[PDB]
């Protein structure tokens, strides 16, 4: 109905690899590593291919970021374990779940946002005085919008590209009645 | 009586107490913590403003017998007075007496500290300075 | 620290509100009384 | 050891 | 350069200056710092870097720059370093810097 | 804050943090959670109206009004001018503060009252140079932004506004 | 405490060409080198943080980042550095710097 | 005589009570002051901390907790787990409150 | 990098060898000759850890 198909700007993927890492080692001889045990706990690399950003923990796991498609974090995260591998750990790859997904759109019309917090008091709550975007809980799916007087709506929360979608496509119809003028 | 006492009296009062000292000692734990302060809050002068009714959304205007006695409000003005804030600082060398020095922080405003009711044909009423026409524009008796 | 709740003006006005509308001259008894205004005299 | 926070008139 | 000239004696002279009262301690003769002052000289003109007055891993004639740096922040593809008394070599040429900004885009 | 929402005489962010020290992160989400409590004890066992919104900013402009000691036909003015400028989309999206301040500083220029932007700000805490950037945008609908009455009458008519 | 990055420099390095000529020469003591390189430490970081004011920017693009034991690393390819004048143009820069507030 | 104020009511009252604008007294700011610093440290290898606990206490014998905590620049976690296989706390003795090292060790 | 990580036996004091070697022994099922105490530690002559150790 809508006839827009909103586009994934970002993956939240995780990784295990089941065996311990020496972080020192990996910044040592990592080409981009940021290891500062002051600011936090982990091992931070970026890849350009990709464009992604890796997390990697001294307990195995990888938090990989920035991928725009399901196979592009997988590449990724491929990636990411053979430069592991090639700097000699025993890095295996594992269970890679994606924990979370974002995707940004537009309607093309100004949103009232005061008609919708009123209308729709239950999943809605909008406090202009901090950020000027309502913010909207769909329950089913579990997700999260924010919806701004620009008509740009952003998504986050989905786990899978069926979700997003569905919940873009449920927003729209009650979107649609809170157009300005 | 009244006029003496909203003169007089009142700088009077606050002129008493008007400097209240908290010192913190050295608290001898480490070398690195050696130095003692001493913070100080003075009243100065007291300021006080012609009768007033602030509302329930918050907003202030000038208020009148009339008024009062029609809304039920208290026919008060507000008392300000100048607060000196210092804090001075001295090292603590054991076994001797201290020397405290202003740290070059001095912060110098007016407070409100509450509402004094004003007594009717007085200085600090509105009607002292009404005429009869004044009055019976008011909707006061002469 | 914050000098708006360091300095608590309810103390005098409700003090002063309270001492005047009662006539309990305290935080003596009919130190205040509500003005005759039967007649001009009164 | 003091009170840390005395009252001086 | 002038001022990179300038320091570079500036080092040497307190390097030899400061060395002396370690040298006695050890017990060595005076006329091994002229020794040293001689054969470190002739290294520098020798480099002729400045006129004087006498993959996914990590793997002189390399331009190199060493120094400290203050802060150092980025914003999703740029990086801004704040860098303070530090030394340059670029071309067989050496600079000194008081202070200095890198701002460089990561690809 | 929920109470003074409820008793129509809602104040602030800013206004309540000035007398307890709790940092905006904090005050938000504990604000949601209580009001998504209010909200399930209201549906199980009302609670909210039109004054739960968020932005009502036209509750704000009596009190900043009073702060600037405009008069009341100033304020009256400039609930008006806030009230119509929700109708533009360049500026609808901007903080209920801002908006109801803007508002303000406009019917204060169009009463020629010696306040200046400077001053407003400062007593508001509210930046000078979004103050002067929202006059930019209201500038360019001030017709809009004029009470009818007000013009016909005139007590002022709209030469009386100052564009960059 | 002060960092020994200096000795990588020209002047580090004529200065461990020369004591370590000396040294196979026999002498001077390796110990005594030693102490001569933590003063040459302490000399250069005294003279380079008092004694200088040039300043100079360089721009360009970065090929390789990386952060550890308080020590950054840049490498920037194709860039552009200019002293208080005249640009210079350098195929590969790379830069190793030092956190500014020393480690006691 | 007192001082009146002839300036409007408004205008007296806009720095009373819940106001826009914040405060910017430094005064009595003790929460900043000490809240500003603030410093953390990691899990260096028992095998180094274990000697260097080894030549503190030979500085001194009897050695507080908040003391340890901040020469040693260890959390607290990590460090009771060393300081226990090594030391014991006098709970009931003069020293009481004060980690000291067992007296398996000690006695040597 | 791990064989360069690896400290040497050589500690600083004498304790931390005792105490090292003590924890080596109790997680043994059986008791250990002493050549199996020279494997661990690098030091073959009789040392002042040994005589506290015993």
């Amino acid at each position: 109905t809508s006839g827009i198909v909103p586009t994934l700007q970002n993956i939240v993927a995780t990784v295990t690899l089941g065996c311990r890492l020496d972080l020192k080692t990996v910044a040592l001889h990592a080409r981009n590593a940021e290891y500062n045990p002051k600011r936090f706990a982990a091992v931070i690399m970026r890849i350009r291919e990709p464009k992604t950003t890796a997390l990697i923990f001294a307990s195995g796991k990888m938090v990989v970021t920035g991928a725009k498609s399901e196979d592009d974090s997988k590449l990724a995260s491929r990636k990411y374990a053979r430069i592991i591998q090639k700097i000699g750990f025993a890095a295996k790859f594992t269970d890679f779940k994606i924990q979370n997904i974002v995707g940004s759109c537009d309607v093309k019309f100004p949103i009232r946002l005061e008609g919708l917090a009123f209308s729709h008091g239950t999943f809605s709550s909008y406090e202009p005085e901090l950020f000027p975007g309502l913010i909207y809980r769909m329950v089913k799916p579990k997700i999260v919008l924010l919806i701004f007087v620009s008509g740009k709506i952003v998504l986050t929360g989905a786990k899978q590209r069926e979700e997003i979608y569905q919940a873009f496509e449920a927003i729209y119809p009650v979107l649609s009645e809170f157009r300005k003028m | 009586s009244f006029n003496q006492f909203v003169d007089y009296t009142l700088q009077d009062i606050i002129c008493e107490d008007s400097t209240l000292i908290l010192e913190q000692l050295a608290q001898h734990t480490t070398e690195s913590d050696n130095i003692s302060r001493k913070y100080e809050i003075s009243f100065g002068k007291i300021y006080v403003t012609k009768p007033m009714v602030n509302e329930s959304d918050g907003v202030t205007h000038a208020l009148y017998p009339q008024e009062a006695r029609l809304r039920n409000l208290t026919y008060s003005s507000g008392l300000f007075v100048d607060v000196k804030k210092r804090t001075y600082e001295a090292i603590d060398v054991p076994g001797r007496e201290l020397k405290y020095e202003l740290i070059a922080e001095e912060s110098e405003g007016k407070v409100f500290i509450g509402r004094l009711p004003i007594m009717l044909r007085s200085k600090n009423c509105y009607l002292s300075e009404a005429t009869e026409s004044d009055l019976y524009k008011l909707k006061e008796c002469p | 620290f914050n000098m708006k709740l360091a300095i608590n003006a309810k103390t005098i006005t409700s003090g002063l509100k309270y001492a005047l509308a009662t006539g309990n001259w305290g935080e003596r008894a009919g130190v205040s009384q509500v003005l005759n205004r039967y007649t001009y005299s009164s | 050891l003091r009170r840390k926070t005395r009252q001086l008139k | 350069n002038a001022e990179a000239s300038r320091v570079y004696e500036i080092i040497v002279e307190s390097v030899v200056n400061e060395v002396r009262e370690d040298f006695e301690n050890a017990g060595i003769d005076e006329q091994t710092l002229q020794d040293l002052k001689n054969i470190w000289q002739k290294k520098l003109t020798e480099t002729k870097v400045t006129t004087f007055s006498w993959d996914y891993l990590i793997s002189p004639d390399e331009n190199l720059m060493l120094c400290l740096y203050d802060k150092v922040t980025r914003t999703k593809a740029r990086w801004k370093c704040s860098l303070k008394d530090g030394v340059v070599t670029i071309n067989r040429n050496d600079y000194t810097f008081q202070k200095a900004q890198v701002e460089a885009e990561w690809v | 804050l929920i109470g003074c929402r409820r008793a129509e005489v809602a104040r602030t962010f800013k206004e309540i943090q000035s007398l307890i020290h709790v940092k905006t992160k904090e005050f938000g989400k504990t604000l949601n959670i209580m009001k998504n409590i209010l909200r399930g004890k209201s549906e199980d066992g009302k609670i909210d109206t039109d004054n739960m919104s968020g932005a009502q900013n036209l509750t704000y402009i009596p009190r900043f009004c009073s702060h600037l000691g405009l008069p009341m036909q100033v304020t009256t003015s400039a609930e008006y001018t806030a009230k119509k400028c929700k109708e533009i989309k360049e500026i609808a999206g901007k903080s209920p503060i801002t908006i109801a301040v803007v508002s303000i500083y406009l019917n204060i220029l169009l009463f020629q009252i010696p306040i200046t932007a400077a001053k407003v700000g400062q007593t508001l805490q509210v930046t000078e140079g979004t103050i002067k950037s929202g006059y930019k945008i209201l500038y360019e609908h001030r017709d809009k932004l004029v009470d009818p009455q007000l013009i016909a009458n005139g007590v002022v008519s709209l030469d009386n506004l100052p564009g960059v | 405490g002060y960092y020994e990055l200096y000795r990588r420099s020209t002047i580090g390095n004529s200065l461990v060409d020369a004591l370590d000529t000396l040294i196979s020469d026999g002498r001077i003591e390796a110990s005594l080198a030693m102490r001569v390189l933590e003063t040459f430490d302490k000399v250069v970081a005294e003279t380079l943080k008092d004694n200088t004011q040039s300043k100079l920017t360089v721009k360009g693009n970065l090929d390789t980042y990386g952060f550890c034991d308080d020590v950054w690393t840049f490498i920037v390819k194709n860039c552009q550095v200019t002293v208080e004048q005249s640009v210079i143009s350098v195929d590969k820069l790379r830069i190793v710097a030092c956190n500014s507030k020393k480690s006691e | 005589r007192i001082t009146t104020l002839d300036e409007t009511v408004g205008v007296t009252m806009s720095h009373t009570g819940m106001s826009m604008r914040s405060d910017n007294s430094n005064f009595l700011k003790v929460g900043r002051e000490k809240a500003k610093s603030n410093i953390k440290s990691i899990r260096m290898p028992k095998k180094e901390i274990l000697d260097y606990l080894f030549k503190l206490f030979d500085e001194y014998d009897y050695w507080s907790l908040k003391g340890l905590k901040e020469r040693t620049r260890q959390p607290e976690a990590h460090l009771k787990e060393c300081l226990d296989k090594v030391a014991t706390l006098v709970k009931k003795g003069p020293y009481a409150f004060k980690y000291t090292l067992r007296p398996e060790y000690k006695k040597l | 990098a791990l064989q360069a990580n690896q400290t040497d036996i050589s500690k600083s004091h004498d304790s931390s060898k005792l105490l090292w070697a003590t924890e080596y022994i109790q997680k043994k099922g059986k008791p250990v000759l002493v050549n199996e105490l020279l494997d661990y530690l690098s030091m073959k002559k009789d040392d002042k850890v040994i005589e506290l150790l015993k």
